RNA sequence: CCCCCGGGCUACACGCGCGCUACAAUGGGCGGGACAAUGGGAUCCGACCCCGAAAGGGGAAGGGAAUCCCCUAAACCCGCCCUCAGUUCGGAUCGCGGGCUGCAACUCGCCCGCGUGAAGCUGGAAUCCCUAGUACCCGCGUGUCAUCAUCGCGCGGCGAAUACGU
């Protein structure tokens, strides 16, 4: 059988599909262990290092994920991964464990940018020139 | 077996340097021209200074002498299509501080708006001189 | 001597305006390839008058984007600056240049002392 | 085993390095007096740099083909320094890429697609999957686990 | 065979309203239909200084315009076009009608 | 070169990085102990989801909150080692990337130096860099200087800026990196040296308090 | 005589764009075909279906 | 008053406001590897092919816009050179040449190549803006527009420190 999730996060929409496999686990074709920087393949692996080898290594997992920044697209393949383990297993220990660890896996993030107003609009809301007098 | 600073045409050029940069120190000689020069005459510019045998020098000497017979673009060279002759040329130092010297004094010569403005000393293609440009 | 990139006057005076124009920058070149207008063909045609005979008045001229050729050497043009008319006598070493660097509109500035 | 499968430097580098047998591959009269671009500087400091961009663009155009020579531009540019002014994005040299194409081409690696880019031929392919398949299989002596892809 | 409707508006009552009635058209009769689909609303953004003179600080008047847009495909039968054309088409919809 | 058993690390254990555990760190400081997260993780990063919240800087763990102050320009509108530090187009702001490196690589050097937990080392040193100070106060009409205790969250953000802030410093206009410039702020201030700005102005606030006492 | 009274017809330029409703020259809006000074177009926005929406 | 030609608002011993670029390693260069959104588009956007070292030139599919185009953004990652110097920092000023727009480019436009290589080594007294996807850092669109953006109005990318007071 197979089961698809997805993901939001800034700007960015990720789509994971998990299916009967070996472990291994892709995003935009090319495998999790080499992708960079370490900064974000952490970010991804770290749910499937959460569950365990006696889990991930008898699936195969691959993910879709455009827009907004490779931050943003790891953060979201993150909740994908989560969510779509978390059903394929059905198992209520790893939800409990995921949330302990962050929340933020299988909820999402609900913030997005604040739109910009005069007085230097170009730098953002907030901020505005200065003066002397 | 490197000599530690190389005596090149009006120049004593430092060898601790690489070429391409020690070359740099001749006024009419960039890094670009330089690198050129370099790849023309079969010299390894990413190399320390120091082991540049007479006649590599005395090669890049002639490259220098007349660089278009030898390659060299004519779009990458210093002046040309030269006022009197044509003959896109490439000088370094001395006829090109006496080029800079006599364009400058044919367009006194002839009372125009770029020689006067020479004269007087103030900018010279169209810059606005109220705000800044402070002696 | 004068020579213009390998060539004398009385050469450029028999040479073509297609040759002549290869000579010159590139800017001068698009001017003359995309063409003159009816004031400075009425000007040239004053000036081809005047070389031989016929005219025999002082030319006056608005015309500053005119460039100087080399059938123009030997004569003076008087050319406007908003308020006057200048002469100037046209030397070898003006080919390629237009009339209006030889005849300058403001004046040169002498500063006072700084007031309230 | 596929080129999706190990990263594009160690790629392109290896894929230079077998390059330099291909006799339909030479650099160009102009090559050693050319910047790669209105946005660069200085001009490249390596010598065989020809076969790296060949490389990359053979690379590119079986990934992201069928494709043209603008995008490929767009790739290759980058950010000036402008001096006293702000920076700003500016695409690359078309002449590079052009002669790169259809060296590839003569070699009998790409072809056109008449009407919209260029694409690999077989052939191109096997060349990419093999030095691919090389390269990890030296890999997984340092990375095990690459070996279950 | 197929007959495609589109159809643009400011106002969605009467895009409402023509929707509704050429689905009970193609219901009443048989002839099929696709949709209605809705296309993305397109806006026109026009902002502007409020000031008539340069003096005080400056304020902005953002004015928007919206037009909405929908898709129909109806199979293109006989009495489908004369049911279809003669409709009460009010002045604030554009329709326009093409075959394939 | 970084060899590529490093430039490709896959981590197996719950671990800081993948490589430094926190179970053998032991804090002392019955004050600070509540206030020094210790959690076990793989990334410390948090995305700033604890700001809004009063306290919500106990649940940061501390290798997120010292890479947080190293992503920094230096000292505007004030002076550090005698001399503005503006960098303004080469600072690291908004790059936690870089910073996560730096310490990487101090805590690498660390360990290689001292061959013990650079978490362990990073703890003594900020329980000898807390100052236990002076501020001003109207009894009525009349305003005295006088001396007042602080609090442990306070303290820990004192101790984390100085140590930042000594980095900096080392490595302002000079041949020296900012890793080797942490590391070395760090080993001194855990076994007291005077060589450490940060014990030096914890010495020196707690000097001064002394007297207004 | 009668010639030295007519403009000519620019093409390009300040000077060859109008308001209908005041006369002015510089400062038109020149969105979407529509030729108005900001004063006129401010002013007669609604009447043409424009709405605040912000 | 109404039209045409030429000049000027672009003049510069100086005092000020707002900014851009920097005074370098929390970096410069070369070559490789990645990753957006907002908006706009008929004599308009122009993919694709061919010329050209570059700027640019010659043809031209399609598109009245969820269909085609502008559009593989930069900061970021990898390897190599430079190792604390007025330097491979910095980039003003000037010379020669090549192009575009336009009836016309000197006064008075913008781009490209080769050369040239000025101040500036963290800044007193004083003073400005900012409580979270906020501030700092990075680039893009659109308005003006024949040509010209260190500006206004907007867009996303990376993303903190402190206080919950007087
Ligand atoms: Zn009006």
């Amino acid at each position: 059988r197979v089961i698809q999730t997805a993901g939001k996060r800034k700007t960015a929409v990720a789509r994971a599909t998990i299916r009967e496999g070996k472990g291994r686990v892709r995003i935009n074709h090319k495998p999790v262990e080499i992708i960079e920087p370490e900064i974000a393949r952490f970010t991804i692996m770290e749910p499937l290092i959460l569950a365990g080898e006696e889990i991930v290594s008898r699936v195969d997992i691959d993910v879709k994920v455009e827009g907004g920044g490779f931050m943003g697209q790891a953060e979201a393949a993150r909740v994908a991964i989560a969510r779509a383990l978390v059903e394929w297993t059905n198992d209520m220990n790893l939800k409990e464990k995921f949330m302990k660890y962050d929340r933020t896996m299988l909820v999402g993030d609900s913030r997005r940018t604040e739109p910009h107003k005069p007085n230097r609009s170009t730098k953002g809301p907030r901020a505005k020139r200065q003066k002397s007098y | 077996n490197f000599r530690h600073i190389v005596r090149v045409a009006g120049v004593d050029i430092d060898g601790h340097k690489q070429v391409r940069w020690a070359l740099t120190g001749i006024k009419g000689i960039g890094i670009n021209f330089a690198t050129m020069v370099l790849r023309v005459a079969g010299i390894d510019p990413f190399m320390k200074a120091g082991y540049l045998t007479d006649e590599q020098v005395k090669k890049i000497e002639e490259i220098l002498a007349d660089p278009v017979a030898h390659g060299i673009p004519a779009w990458a060279v210093n002046r040309p299509k030269d006022y009197e002759t044509g003959k896109d040329m490439h000088l370094i130092t001395a006829k090109l501080v006496m080029a800079w010297r006599e364009d400058v004094n044919r367009l006194r010569r002839i009372r125009a708006y770029r020689g006067i403005r020479h004269e007087l000393g103030l900018p010279v293609r169209g810059q606005r001189t109220r705000s800044n440009f402070r002696h | 001597e004068f020579r213009y990139r390998g060539y004398t006057l009385d050469e450029l005076l028999n040479m073509s305006l297609e040759e002549f124009a290869k000579l010159l920058p590139s800017r001068q070149r698009r001017s003359l390839k995309r063409g003159l207008s009816p004031e400075q063909k009425k000007l040239l045609r004053k000036i081809r008058l005047a070389k031989k005979g016929k005219y025999n008045k002082p030319i006056r001229t608005h015309s500053r984007d005119m460039i100087v050729l080399p059938e123009m050497v030997g004569m003076t043009i008087h050319v406007y600056n908003g308020k006057e008319f200048v002469p100037v006598e046209i030397k070898e070493e003006m080919i390629g240049h237009y009339l209006g660097e030889f005849a300058m509109t403001r004046k040169v500035v002498q500063h006072g002392s700084p007031g309230v | 085993a596929t080129v999706y499968d190990v990263p594009g430097d160690l790629l392109v580098e290896r894929v230079a390095k077998a390059l330099k047998e291909v006799p339909e591959i030479k650099p160009p009269e102009w090559a050693p007096f050319v910047k790669t671009g209105r946005h660069k500087e200085r001009l490249p400091e390596q010598e065989d740099w020809w076969y790296y961009r060949v490389a990359s663009v053979f690379r590119k155009v079986y990934i992201d083909g069928p494709v043209g020579i603008e995008r490929l531009r767009t790739w290759y540019g980058g950010r000036k320094n402008r001096g006293h002014a702000p920076e700003h994005f500016y695409k690359a040299g078309g002449s590079i890429i052009r002669k790169a194409l259809q060296q590839l081409e003569a070699a009998g690696f790409v072809q056109k697609v008449p009407g919209e880019g260029r694409i690999v031929t077989p052939k191109g392919q096997s060349f990419l999957d093999k030095i691919a398949t090389e390269l990890k299989k030296e890999l997984e002596e340092q990375i095990p686990e690459l070996k279950k892809y | 065979q197929k007959a495609r409707i589109k159809l643009a508006s400011t106002n969605i009552k009467a895009l409402n309203e023509v929707t509704d009635q050429i689905k009970q058209i193609a219901e009443r009769t048989g002839v099929r239909m696709s949709g209605p689909i809705p296309l993305p609303t397109k806006r026109i953004r026009i902002t502007t200084r409020k000031s008539p003179d340069g003096e005080g600080s400056a304020t902005f008047d953002r004015f928007e315009l919206r037009v909405h847009k929908r898709l129909v495909d109806i199979e293109a039968d006989e009495r489908a076009m004369r049911q279809i054309m003669r409709i009460r088409v009010p002045e604030d919809v554009t329709i326009e009608i093409e075959l394939i | 070169a970084k060899p590529l058993t490093e430039r490709f690390f896959i981590p197996k254990e719950v671990k800081v990085m993948g490589r430094w555990s926190v179970e053998d760190v032991t804090v002392e400081d019955p004050s600070l102990k509540p206030y020094i997260n210790l959690d076990a993780r793989i990334l410390p990063h948090s995305h700033g989801r604890y700001a809004k919240k009063p306290f919500g800087k106990a649940n940061v763990h501390i290798v997120e909150r010292l890479i947080n102050k190293v992503m920094r320009s230096g000292a505007s509108h004030y002076k550090a080692g005698g001399h503005f530090m503006r960098r303004e187009h080469r600072s690291i702001m908004s790059k936690k990337m870089k910073a996560y490196e730096v310490v990487k690589e101090a805590f690498m050097i660390i360990e290689r130096r001292t061959k013990q937990n650079p978490i362990q080392v990073l703890v003594k040193a900020i329980e000898n860099s807390a100052p236990r100070d002076t501020t001003t106060i109207a009894f009525g009409g009349i305003r005295y200087h006088m001396s007042v205790d602080v609090s442990p969250l306070r303290r820990l953000d004192i101790a984390l800026k100085n140590i930042a802030l000594g980095a900096s410093i080392k490595c302002y206009r000079n041949k020296t990196t900012y890793a080797q410039a942490l590391a070395e702020e760090i080993i001194a201030a855990a076994n007291k040296d005077p060589k450490s700005f940060a014990y030096s102005k914890k010495e020196e606030i707690e000097r001064i308090a002394q007297s207004s006492r | 005589k009668a010639d030295y009274n007519k403009r000519k017809p620019r093409k390009f330029g300040k000077g060859a764009r109008r308001c209908m409703r005041c006369g002015q020259y510089g400062p038109i809006i020149r969105i979407h075909g529509l030729m108005l000074c900001r004063h006129c177009f401010r002013e007669v926005a609604p009447k043409l279906g424009f709405k605040k929406y912000e």
